[PDB]
RNA sequence: CGAUGCCGACGCUCAUCAGACCCCAGAAAAGGUGUUGGUUGAUAUAGACAGCAGGAUGGUGGCCAUGGAAGUCGGAAUCC
RNA sequence: CCAAGCGUUCAUAGCGACGUCGCUUUUUGAUCCUUCGAUGUCGGCUCUUCCUAUCAUUGUGAAGCAGAAUUCACCAAGCGUUGGAUUGUUCACCCACUAAUAGGGAACGUGAGCUGGGUUUAGACCGUCGUGAGACAGGUUAGUUUUACCCUACUGAUGAU
């Protein structure tokens, strides 16, 4: 059955700054500034409150489907006030029984390249995506530490250097080999 | 049946025929959703056979006249205790309309179990309608509207006359 | 004497369905821009539904069966073809009023064009749904010159831009000049305006 | 040989998973139908077998 | 292809194999947290459903039947 | 499909009784609708294309997947699937190689394409049956395989608008 009002509410924080061209939510703050054209989900985006305190979205008469593209917007916008306030920090670790993988960074952080995989002669090189900062941490053995703005793009780029380095045509249980993420979080704390 | 054009609401009273034995017989009324008072007295004789030991032949039908609406400028909440049929079993349901004629809203319900359910005009048995206060009704398609400020735009008003300005200069447009 | 159709933001059986009856009406149709058409229902499921016609030739000897013309302009034609008796001489006269085209060639470039809100997809369309742009299906069915009608298009967006601007530029001429001349057009304007034309 | 900490990380991608008995699917721990449109989003699902 | 070029009514439905009208020219059992509508039964400010701890033991390692099965391999038991 | 059991344990890794629901027309039947003023009836050889119900190869999911080898499943018919002893064989069987030696269709593809070993005229032999002439999906041997120059299709060759 339709609904004939559902709505949510982002609060945003009086260190940001917000404008809307319409289902066009571009977010400035201490980081960068971030876009995320919405002109595919048919809602409502008001900027109201003085000052722009909050975003509220609005879906009238939707059905069970399209009041779910409701909660989601909430989300992707607090995940740009997240990435424009804190940051993306894909902290991820490095797990082998017995060759060692050795990766290297390239380009200033827009390239990894990985050697000897599994004793591998094969040196998986991966182009970052743009606005992804990856660099070997400290204090931890073998990591990467992958830092951004948009959440998209460090998971992504996160879910690409996992996905290289794949065991093949053997026991995937057995043979626990790769770059996993290990911990999610954000470059500067809160 | 077939639920041509708008139902109307009729009221039907009958009885069996006089005899030696039952000098008088009880009358038996009854409340007949139907296009015309012709349908209206076969549902009658349709009913009162599924009920009572009585036939059309056997009886007779005392007065078949169209009962009104008593304020067809309110709008109100009917609530249809139905009883139909499927491909696979027999069942009874029960549906709440906003309406504001109780023929309109047994039409209404006539083309929802229509659309949800596939059923045909026979197949159904409305067996009793009610006005419910706003405060008793249950299905939330229904209860949406119990608002005093209620309040929604029309938010996307396809053009219709696509046919007029069949040839254009202008796109049309859709916010208003 | 002549129909000039855009063929963007319009759907392709509507659009054929609607010009294969002015066409039989003795009516000269043009349809241009045929790669702004776009067909509902996702795009793969399009693809599939072309790819499934590429695969229907004769087995015998490919070279009579069914012919797949690749471009927008010509799977236009070809689905117009399928709403007309072409294969009497009325139908065949038919198809020769219409007159199909990629992008829009410099008879058309400079033509106020028509547009048949009957067919478009904001019209005929929820908005809910996907739909697959006929361009972009023919480059992945087999269509070469698509990156060349787009710096074509875009080379002629920038032309027209500027007659748009010369365009405003001798309307506000023309409304300054309605303020400075409305001292001795004030009897001509009053009589334009108890009939509904100026008002 | 490895940390069982680091073991955590890869078993939680690599082991620990449910599979769908209809499609061979690999699915979420917290998985009760399959997302394959090729068995029909069944409810029949099972744990990954544990190696040894 | 003659006739809806009605500002037709109300809903249902997304199919990467949709669907489309007596005979009729093609499908079933069984399924789905796809979605829509119903039925019955529970608990919810004596604060629920989720979500992030503790604690599951004394008798008892119960009797049983086994090479031994101790809250977990079997069976009647099934009480503090 | 359900799931009693098998699987050290554990119904569903892989299977599966008792039942039960379907698909196909490459098995044989049932029918007799078309053809008896004739549609050349078995195989093999040659040649093309197509199916997928996938043997191998590409990319993958699952195991009672340590590796190696091997099973189950998916997208998938692009590309392959052989040389020989015996038999007229289809089928079968064995040797050898191989990645693999998967199953099929097209008037049980294909005789104006071939062959003619089998079947299936007339000659003869043996066995059983019949008093006999003769009979035998019982063995044996010898036994005429015609025409395209027409129309189409296809292959090439002129040309036509
Ligand atoms: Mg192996
Ligand atoms: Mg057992
Ligand atoms: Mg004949
Ligand atoms: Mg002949
Ligand atoms: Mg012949
Ligand atoms: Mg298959
Ligand atoms: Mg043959
Ligand atoms: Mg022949
Ligand atoms: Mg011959
Ligand atoms: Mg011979
Ligand atoms: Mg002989
Ligand atoms: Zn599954």
């Amino acid at each position: 059955m339709k609904t004939i009002l559902s709505n949510q509410t982002v609060d945003i924080p009086e260190n940001v700054d917000i404008s809307l061209k319409g289902r066009t939510v571009i977010v400035k703050g201490p980081r960068g500034t971030l876009r995320r054209d919405f002109n595919h989900i048919n809602v409502e985006l008001s900027l109201l409150g003085k000052k722009k305190k909050r975003l509220r979205v609005d879906k009238w008469w939707g059905n069970r489907k399209e009041l779910a593209t409701v909660r989601t917007i909430c989300s992707h916008v607090q995940n740009m006030i997240k990435g424009v306030t804190l940051g993306f920090r894909y902290k991820m670790r490095s797990v082998y029984a017995h060759f060692p993988i050795n990766v290297v960074i390239q380009e200033n952080g827009s390239l990894v390249e990985i050697r000897n995989f599994l004793g591998e002669k094969y040196i998986r090189r991966v182009r970052m995506r743009p606005g992804v900062a990856c660099s070997v941490s400290q204090a931890q053995k073998d990591e990467l530490v992958l830092e951004g703005n948009d959440i998209e793009l460090v998971s992504n780029s996160a879910a690409l250097i996992q996905q290289a380095t794949t065991v093949k045509n053997k026991d995937i249980r057995k043979f626990l080999d790769g770059i996993y993420v290990s911990e999610k979080g954000t470059v500067q704390q809160a | 049946m077939k639920a041509s054009g708008t139902l109307r609401e009729y009221k039907v009273v009958g009885r069996c025929l006089p005899t030696p034995k039952c000098r008088t017989p009880p009358l038996y009324r009854m409340r007949i959703f139907a296009p015309n008072h012709v349908v209206a007295k076969s549902r009658f004789w349709y009913f009162v056979s599924q009920l009572k030991k009585m036939k059309k032949s056997s009886g007779e039908i005392v007065y078949c006249g169209q009962v009104f609406e008593k304020s067809p400028l309110r709008v109100k909440n009917f609530g249809i205790w139905l009883r139909y049929d499927s491909r696979s079993g027999t069942h009874n349901m029960y549906r709440e309309y906003r309406d504001l004629t109780t023929a309109g809203a047994v039409t209404q319900c006539y083309r929802d179990m229509g659309a949800r359910h596939r059923a045909r005009a026979h197949s159904i048995q409305i067996m009793k309608v009610e006005e419910i206060a706003a405060s008793k009704c249950r299905r939330p398609a229904v209860k949406q509207f119990h608002d005093s400020k209620i309040k929604f735009p029309l938010p996307h008003r396809v053009l219709r006359r696509q046919h007029k300005p069949r040839f254009t200069t202008k796109r049309p447009n859709t916010f208003f | 004497q002549v129909l000039v159709l855009d063929g963007r933001g319009h759907l392709l059986g509507r659009l054929a369905a609607i010009v294969a009856k002015q066409v039989l009406l003795g009516r000269k149709v043009v349809v241009v821009r045929c790669e702004g058409i776009n067909i509902s229902g996702n795009f793969y499921r399009n693809k599939l539904k072309y790819l499934a016609f590429l695969r229907k030739r004769m087995n015998t000897n490919p070279s009579r069966g069914p012919y797949h013309f690749r471009a927008p302009s010509r799977i236009f034609w070809r689905t117009v073809r399928g709403m007309l008796p072409h294969k009497t001489k009325r139908g065949q006269a038919a198809l020769d009023r219409l007159k199909v085209f990629d992008g829009i060639p410099p008879p058309y470039d400079k033509k106020k064009r028509m547009v048949v809100p009957a067919a478009l997809k904001v019209v005929r369309l929820k908005p809910t749904r996907k739909f697959a742009y006929l361009g972009r299906l023919a480059h992945e069915v087999g269509w070469k010159y698509q990156a060349v009608t787009a710096t074509l298009e875009e080379k002629r967006k920038e032309k027209a831009k500027i007659h748009y601007r010369k365009k405003k530029q001798l309307m506000r001429l023309r409304k300054q000049a309605e303020k400075n001349v409305e001292k001795k057009i004030s009897k001509f304007t009053d009589v334009l305006k108890t009939h509904g034309l100026l008002v | 040989i490895i940390e069982p900490s680091l073991r955590q990380l890869a078993q939680k991608y690599n082991c620990d998973k449910m599979i769908c008995r209809k499609c061979y699917a690999r699915l979420h721990p917290r998985a009760v139908n399959c997302r394959k449109k090729k068995c029909g989003h069944t409810n029949n699902l099972r744990p990954k077998k544990k190696v040894k």
